[PDB]
């Protein structure tokens, strides 16, 4: 779940900064011949505050 | 709840985002995640315990 | 007809023919390229093609998390109290 | 095909072949390089 911030602000800036605490996978695989992955992953497991 | 709760109010998300080839009569898991909770907490006098 | 191969691609290919050594047109719609050209670059382009159209390997990564967090704690207050003698800790 | 090189890397080092003294592709997809020039 993403938890919001309302940065509501009067003087041009609005901004609801809102983050997700959750098990989360971001992946990048690049695939080699013999089944096999180079692949940038972030993995995060955050929890609501 | 907190949206409902008129709080600061953090949405829950389950998305899977991504781009993948499958045939029509096809069926395949985009995505899945399984948490398993195991919590234990006992609460001992030590010499009754 | 190059379903798994975008056209601008093979076109790309083909200039590098050029580079080798002749009209192209592409169709978005169907992501089908009709080259008016000499024979020979036909089929090295085509070839080419073949191997292009090749369906990109997808894979299913499954990541597992494993947390584990065991706490004892004991805490022991002794009062020994007596307002008798007014003897008190 | 190169899996573990990139395929623009490679397309610098045959510049560097140039170098040294010949049409080259470059194949995303595959990370895969197809040259028609000199044997050598």
């Amino acid at each position: 779940s993403e938890v919001p911030y309302q940065e509501a602000s009067s003087s041009g800036a609005t901004s609801t900064s809102f983050k997700e605490a959750a098990l989360s996978l971001e992946v990048t695989p690049q695939i080699t011949p013999d089944n096999r992955i180079i692949v940038e992953v972030k993995v995060t497991k955050d929890a609501p505050d | 709840y907190q949206n409902m709760l008129n709080g600061v109010p953090p949405i829950n998300k389950n998305e899977v985002n991504a781009k993948i080839l499958v045939n029509d009569g096809e069926t395949i898991v985009i995505g899945g995640v399984f948490s398993n909770e195991q919590s234990k907490s006992v609460e001992k006098v030590p010499f009754l315990g | 007809q190059v379903n798994y191969a975008k056209a601008a691609d093979i076109a790309k290919l083909f200039q590098s023919v050029t580079s080798d050594g002749g009209s192209i047109t592409v169709d978005d719609r169907t992501n089908s390229i009709i080259a008016y050209q000499p024979q020979e670059r036909l089929d090295e382009l085509r070839r080419i093609v073949s191997q292009l159209d090749i369906p990109v390997r997808q894979v299913m990564i499954e990541a597992r998390i494993v947390e584990a967090n065991v706490g004892y704690d004991k805490s022991l207050g002794v009062r020994w109290g007596g307002a008798y003698h007014k003897g008190n800790w």
